[PDB]
């Protein structure tokens, strides 16, 4: 196949499928809130 | 300082390796799941991708829709009906009896 | 040409809504997941509950006599001592005790 | 300010 | 402020020029119309069939480039799957340097694409491979099932619950700005 | 200098303008029918020329990249006189 | 106003022209002049 | 619209589409005054290939390599697919060269215009090479193979077990060429490729330095991901192949053009010989090719670029 080469590496374990579900690095609620801060200060 | 700025550059991979395999899972897990089919897409292309293409169009803030009305400036011998011309001619004037009224 | 034979408005309603609906779901999966969950879910949900609250129960301005009286509000946070003047909201129902 | 270098967040 | 030049001569050019042909040794290889499909080469023949054909039946789009190696694996799959489904559904082959307004019409990024369309707003399926994971075969399973589902889709509700969308007043203005004039709309 | 023909030719076409500096279209409406309008040009889903400009020429490497590697796989032996010059980096 | 400043200045400046029988963005529609060849 | 006399005049039509532009700008463009450019956490492609320069390019050649395309057709927004391999490719390059690093730069006690100069001097070098193949017609020459040497000729012949044929050209063509059998005549996958040359150049004694080995090993594997058909069609070969990958609004373009029409033409009429009628005319093939080889670091001054003849001197 093309892509098996590639798609061989992607294999993830129990924690980092848990990680990703959750979003840890890509949710960012620490953004939200400078983004909330930001929003209500420009007032 | 050398040992220590390296080491540092191994672990600063090591977390690059963490977030990537978490990045892999949250996209196989979920986004490739909730991904948009693509029939509800936004109808429009980027004024800058249509310049590119040479397809960008900036003019007729307003426009004409039926070709009764954008062809009259190309008629030039009957722009108007005779009924349409019979039916403009009430309106030479504003009506300030209606107004008042 | 408007409408079509066999056709239903209703059903060119239901398509409307299934169009924008989905144009919708579009739009919010392709944002950023730093603006859109809160100006779409916390922003909206505080402003219903103070809208609903302030426009469905009544409320009462409390105010204490005397500072040996006031409450111990140490412990709990994010209120360590008492202050005149409070906003309470209640029920109908409720009683002095 | 367009540079060389990419942040950890826009990786 | 943002601008890009107007073009070049190279640009203008044409995109198709032909190349020498080897003589029969070369094609001597270990791996060694067409009667159901309409190869387009212009824009009013697509418009033509967008608007008329794909409101009367269904129809099945490759757009295709010559650089392209899948173009070339995928191509007589794609002419196997029009001789076997030529009768429900109208064929199509599009060269994108070609004929670009169709590639913009149709929102293809990637090639090869197939793309089928009734009704021009009503069914739009495409079927690309953005990744690089799948092949021919996919693709044309992929293509022969959206082609199964639009046709269940036209014999559901006699004959309607296909009808145009967005298509219906935006006359796709919004993707190639060009459809002003065809709508007769004024420029200045 | 037969055999440097080609690198004059190649010298020759040097800096010659290419698509990937400019917008790959262009309109042209029929004046006698303003209704009928055609594009000239190529496809393009493309809009970082300002960026492109200067690495135009990775495509065609890349293509003779592949190319040497395919000639190579046959007989390696094509490379050396470049070897033996001294212009690619190796550890003699 | 702006219509009446408009159509005050149209007239001075088309009326008594005998080149402007229409404007000139739609001359492809004339017909054409015998005289000419 | 102005209460002008005459709305539709060019000067009008110029000014509105200035405007127009001058809006679209100060709204949406990055600047010291923005409008729209606000509460910036994920960028959009444009935005954020303008201000990273660095992943445009890598983006860019993987997209060419994973997908031989052209950069008109350059996603959007690519793959989550791709980038995850082009952080492991990141991750093996700066392991390898940070132990070498290790190894070296400590014992011994802007990077954009370094890979800018890094790639001119690999495509002049591509490019030199490149003539010089075609000044004797080897550049793309399958299922040929040349050869200007017995050793070579031995080689190229173990592919085929002895089998094939062997034509030649009169004087001026300053090789040989090998056609092994139909079923043979097949092309070789691009890691099989670099393992022979890899091998071949450390049997003689002229290995590549280990960043450019895993570079050429990297370039292999996003081949690789192409899958069974990488190069060419099952009923095409090499020179169908360039010329049709080749970019057409490339300068070359007419000079490739020219020089297969020349090469096709010439191999059409190409005289057949047999093995040992070669080996006594390879060795003469031998000594001018070592001249013209000599020659040729001469020849890239006559032409070449300052960064070639200063790395020949
Ligand atoms: C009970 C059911 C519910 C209630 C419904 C009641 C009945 C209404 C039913 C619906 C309408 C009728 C339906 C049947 C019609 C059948 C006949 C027919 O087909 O043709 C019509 C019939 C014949 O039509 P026709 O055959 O084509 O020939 C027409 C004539 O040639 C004449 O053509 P013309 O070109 O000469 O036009 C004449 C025009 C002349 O042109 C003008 O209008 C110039 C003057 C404009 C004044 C400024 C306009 C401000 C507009 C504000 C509107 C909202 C105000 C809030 C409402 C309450 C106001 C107290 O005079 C007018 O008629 C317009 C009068 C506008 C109202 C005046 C408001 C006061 C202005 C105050 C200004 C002074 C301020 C300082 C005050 C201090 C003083 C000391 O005539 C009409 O009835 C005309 C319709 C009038 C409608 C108003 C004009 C449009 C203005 C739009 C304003 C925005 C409204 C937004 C609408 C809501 C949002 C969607
Ligand atoms: C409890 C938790 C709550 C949290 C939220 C949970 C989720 C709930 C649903 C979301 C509700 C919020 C809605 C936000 C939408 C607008 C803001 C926005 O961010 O949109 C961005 C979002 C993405 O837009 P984009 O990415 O920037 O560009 C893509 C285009 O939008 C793509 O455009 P397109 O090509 O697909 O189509 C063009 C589009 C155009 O949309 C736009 O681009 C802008 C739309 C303008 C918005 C503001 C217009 C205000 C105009 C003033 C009204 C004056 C009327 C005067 C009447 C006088 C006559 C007497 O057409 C429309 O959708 C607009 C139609 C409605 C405009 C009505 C204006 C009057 C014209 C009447 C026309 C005839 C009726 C329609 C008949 C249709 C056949 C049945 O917009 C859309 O997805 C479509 C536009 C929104 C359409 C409305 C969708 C339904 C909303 C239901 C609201 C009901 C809420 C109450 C719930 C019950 C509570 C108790
Ligand atoms: C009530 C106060 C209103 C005053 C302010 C509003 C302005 C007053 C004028 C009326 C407003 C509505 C105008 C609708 C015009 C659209 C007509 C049309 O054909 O659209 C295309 C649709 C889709 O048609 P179609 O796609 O199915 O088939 C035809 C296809 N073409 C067009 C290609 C031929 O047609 C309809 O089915 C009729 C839709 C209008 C009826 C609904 C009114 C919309 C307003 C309510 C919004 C909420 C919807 C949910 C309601 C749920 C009810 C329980
Ligand atoms: C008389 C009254 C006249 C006035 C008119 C009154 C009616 C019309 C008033 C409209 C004006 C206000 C409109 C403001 C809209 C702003 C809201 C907004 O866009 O959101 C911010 C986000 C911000 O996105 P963004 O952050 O990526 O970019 C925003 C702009 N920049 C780039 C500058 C930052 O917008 C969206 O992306 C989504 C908008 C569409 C969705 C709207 C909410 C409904 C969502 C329902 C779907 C839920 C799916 C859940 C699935 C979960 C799993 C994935
Ligand atoms: C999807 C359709 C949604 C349409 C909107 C429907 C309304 C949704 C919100 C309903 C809230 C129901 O929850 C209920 O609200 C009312 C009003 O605050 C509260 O009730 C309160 O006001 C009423 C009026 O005096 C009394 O019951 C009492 O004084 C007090 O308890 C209930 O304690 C609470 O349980």
């Amino acid at each position: 196949r093309p892509g098996q080469g590639s798609n061989a590496q992607f294999q993830t374990s129990l924690a980092d499928k848990t990680r990703g579900l959750l979003g840890v690095g890509f949710l960012r609620p620490t953004k939200m809130a400078s983004f909330a801060a930001t929003f209500l200060l420009n007032f | 300082i050398q040992h220590w700025n390296k080491s540092y550059e191994k672990q600063v991979y090591s977390e690059s390796v963490a977030l990537n395999r978490t990045f892999q899972a949250r996209n196989q897990l979920v986004l490739d799941r909730l991904k948009p089919s693509g029939a509800y897409r936004l109808p429009a292309v980027d004024y800058k991708r249509q310049l590119s293409r040479g397809t960008l169009v900036e003019g007729a803030d307003f426009y004409l829709p039926t070709a009764q009305e954008q062809q009259r400036l190309a008629r030039h011998f009957e722009p108007y009906s005779e009924q349409e011309q019979e039916e403009r001619r009430k309106f030479r004037f504003q009506s300030i009896s209606v107004y008042l009224a | 040409p408007l409408g079509v034979k066999g056709r239903s408005v209703f059903a060119g309603m239901r398509s409307f809504i299934g169009q924008r609906l989905g144009r919708l779901y579009d739009s919010f999966y392709y944002s950023q997941s730093s603006t859109k969950y809160v100006m779409v879910f916390l922003f909206p949900a505080g402003i219903f509950y103070t809208r609903f609250r302030a426009d469905t129960k009544l409320g009462y301005h409390v105010f204490i006599n005397e500072e040996k009286l006031y409450p111990d509000y140490s412990q709990n946070y994010f209120d360590t001592k008492w202050t005149n003047g409070r906003k309470v909201y209640l029920d109908d129902e409720t009683t002095v005790e | 300010k367009p540079s060389w270098h990419v942040a950890r967040e826009h990786r | 402020s943002f601008a890009i030049p107007p073009a070049n001569a190279a640009a203008l050019a044409d995109p198709l020029p032909a190349t020498p042909t080897p003589p029969p040794v070369f094609e001597a290889v270990s791996s060694a119309a067409l009667k159901n499909v309409e190869e387009v080469s212009t824009m009013e023949r697509y418009e033509a069939a967008v608007y008329e054909e794909s409101f009367k039946k269904p129809i099945v789009c490759l757009f295709f480039a010559r650089f392209s190696l899948q173009s070339k694996v995928l191509l007589q799959p794609f002419l196997d799957f029009a001789a076997s489904a030529s009768n429900n559904a109208t064929f199509f082959l599009i060269d994108c340097d070609r004929v670009p307004r169709a590639a913009y019409h149709a929102r293809v990024e990637n090639v090869p694409s197939l793309v089928v369309m009734k009704g021009d707003d009503a069914f739009r399926q495409t079927i690309t491979d953005s990744v690089g994971v799948k092949t021919a075969g996919d693709l044309i399973q992929e293509a022969r099932s959206a082609l199964d589902q639009v046709l269940r889709l036209d014999q559901q509700e006699g004959g309607t619950k296909l009808q145009p969308g967005v298509s219906s007043y935006t006359h796709h203005i919004g993707v190639d700005n060009l459809n002003v004039y065809r709508k007769g709309w004024p420029v200045a | 200098a037969r055999s440097f023909r080609w690198m004059q030719a190649f010298a020759a076409v040097k800096g010659k303008p290419t698509a990937g500096s400019c917008a790959a279209g262009t309109a042209v409406v029929n004046p006698e029918d303003p209704t009928k309008v055609t594009l000239k040009g190529r496809y393009t889903n493309f809009s970082l020329q300002h960026i492109w400009e200067k690495y135009d020429y990775l495509q065609t490497h890349l293509l003779l990249r592949e190319c040497m590697l395919s000639q190579v796989a046959k007989n390696p032996r094509l490379l050396d006189p470049e070897i033996n010059a001294g212009l690619t980096p190796t550890v003699f | 106003g702006k219509i009446h400043g408009a159509v005050w200045r149209m007239k001075h400046l088309f009326a008594t022209n005998f080149k402007m029988v229409g404007h000139p963005r739609y001359a492809y529609a004339l017909p054409k002049n015998p005289l000419l060849q | 619209q102005p209460g002008v006399v005459d709305p539709e005049a060019p000067q009008e039509v110029e000014a509105f589409k200035q405007a127009w532009h001058s809006r679209m700008g100060k709204f949406n463009d990055r600047s010291d005054t923005p409008m729209l450019y606000a509460y910036m956490n994920e960028l959009p492609s444009w935005e954020y290939y303008d201000l990273h320069r660095s992943a445009f390019l890598e983006h860019m050649t993987y997209f060419l390599v994973r997908t031989g395309g052209d950069f008109r057709f350059f996603p959007e927004m690519p793959p989550w697919q791709w980038l995850a391999h082009m952080e492991n490719l990141r991750f093996k390059l700066l392991s390898v060269a940070q132990s070498r690093r290790s190894q070296l730069q400590l014992a011994n006690l802007h990077g954009e215009e370094y890979t800018q100069k890094f790639l001119q001097y690999e495509t002049e070098l591509f490019q030199a090479c490149a003539a010089r193949l075609m000044g004797h017609f080897m550049f793309l020459c399958d299922p040929f193979i040349p050869v200007q040497s017995a050793e070579a000729l031995s080689a190229v012949t173990r592919v085929d077990n002895g089998k094939g044929k062997l034509f030649s050209l009169g004087d001026d063509v300053n090789a040989l060429f090998y056609l092994p059998e139909q079923q043979r005549r097949d092309v070789e996958r691009p890691t099989q490729a670099v393992q022979t040359l890899l091998g071949h150049l450390e049997a003689t004694g002229r290995p590549f330095n280990p960043c450019y080995s895993e570079l050429l090993h990297v370039h292999a594997e996003v081949l690789e991901e192409r899958g069974e058909h990488w190069l060419t069609a099952p009923g095409e070969c090499v020179s169908q192949a360039f010329l049709r990958r080749l970019r057409t609004d490339d300068p070359a373009y007419e000079v490739y053009c020219s020089y297969f029409k020349e090469m096709y033409e010439r191999f059409a009429g190409a005289k057949e010989v047999s093995m040992e009628d070669g080996r006594k005319r390879l060795a003469t093939i031998e000594k001018n090719a070592q001249e013209e080889a000599a020659a040729y670091g001469l020849a890239l001054k006559t032409m070449g670029s300052a960064e070639l003849a200063h790395k020949a001197r």
